[PDB]
């Protein structure tokens, strides 16, 4: 069967948008990701979600933001969506200054660690590299 | 087109 | 006597297969996020989520090919990766 | 002019979340294959593959919990992990 | 258009690698009950019309060699390809009776540019194996 | 029940 989605609110949508990075990185600023975030915000307002764009966060600010949101009261929300736009590699999302384990971010919403979201779907949309292999295609 |  | 696992009910919609680059275009946005938004706009009143993401797979897989003056990054493709520990079907309506 | 990614059209149905143990009853066999076989036999003519796998995910997560004389291995859970690079829907008929 | 063409003459191969007994030099227990599993898989997939080929107790070379050789078959008259691996494992790894094989090495033989007669067709990999050693201690409902 |  199917999840229960007529709680009063659909839930939170947390959009972290990292376009500009620190010196110690030397990573290109990710042009066009603002088009992405603006696109995400309206899509999810149409799905009746509470969006929150946060832009240009250090890897410390990210873990804090997620710890905070994971301690909120989600009891009247059906679900929780989280969108990370940034550089990355396998298992890793980049704050403006260095990398974060994705399991550090996601562990704040483990059912034992976030009771108001247990039994409810938690969605992580991740736009980031996962390595440096290229897909060349066929046919 | 740019690699992320 | 009833528990669920602590990693259940997570969905991971990665933009690209494990190990690979993800492609972003300078003006239109990353390939994955454009398709995800187009597909939800079309079908989130019609289709379970996993089937919306399967359509995002097909869109990214068939309607994008990297273009670059740099030969190493030219004519490259990408396939996104649905990682689903969900236990039920998800409808946005 | 019409290439597809070479990693496309794979589906990896893993028995367990990344990092984790997978569990096998010494007599009935593994929880995943148990649940996978029951759900295909029940739904392979009605449901799309992703939804069959979602119901497998629900059966492993709720109906199984480890019994061990080893306290460290006892009362543990499992969630399987669907990984789809599929580009279309999959019906077994 | 939205649904794979599942109406070729045959549904495709269903390969079942069922490792139960390991060289003691690997230090892994006999995997009790996996034959029940292998038998369930054979019968379940007989009903979906697959050609079930069952192999038992394969070494890491026998696995790579079975997979290369199957990847070289002509699949033009087949709808899909299923491969079931039952074994010990770590993250990204499946064990032959004598040591580990990387999953990516097995899966690569069926990439779209290497097995052309399966390009465009669903390749399923059902993997009953450990991916590490964390333990989900779960939570009450 | 036993791990794998």
């Amino acid at each position: 069967n199917s999840y229960k989605m007529d709680y009063p609110e659909m839930g939170l949508c947390i959009i972290i948008n990292n376009k500009n990075f620190h010196k110690s990185t030397g990573m290109t600023s990710r042009s066009g990701t603002d088009v992405d975030a603006a696109n995400l915000r309206e899509t999810f307002r149409n799905l009746k979600y509470e969006v929150r764009n946060k832009n240009d966060l250090t890897r410390e600010e990210i873990v804090e933001l997620m710890r905070d949101v994971s301690k909120e009261d989600h009891s009247k929300r059906s679900s929780f969506v989280c969108v990370l736009l940034s550089h990355g590699e396998e298992g890793i999302i980049f704050g403006t200054n260095g990398p974060v384990d994705l399991k550090k971010i996601t562990n704040f919403f483990r059912g034992d660690r976030c009771r108001s979201l247990t039994g409810k779907p938690k969605l992580f949309i991740i736009q980031a590299c996962r390595g440096t292999e290229l897909d060349c295609g066929i046919e | 087109d740019v690699p992320d | 006597c009833h528990k669920i696992p602590v990693e259940a009910d997570f969905l991971y919609a990665y933009s690209t297969a494990p190990g690979y680059y993800s492609w972003r275009n300078s003006k239109d946005g990353s390939w994955f996020i454009q398709s995800l938004c187009a597909m939800l706009k079309q079908y989130a009143d019609k289709l379970e989520f996993m089937h919306i993401l399967t359509r995002v797979n097909r869109k990214v897989a068939t309607e994008f090919e990297s273009f670059s003056f740099d030969a190493t990054f030219h004519a490259k493709k990408q396939i996104p990766c649905i990682v689903s520990m969900l236990t039920k079907e998800l409808y946005f309506y």
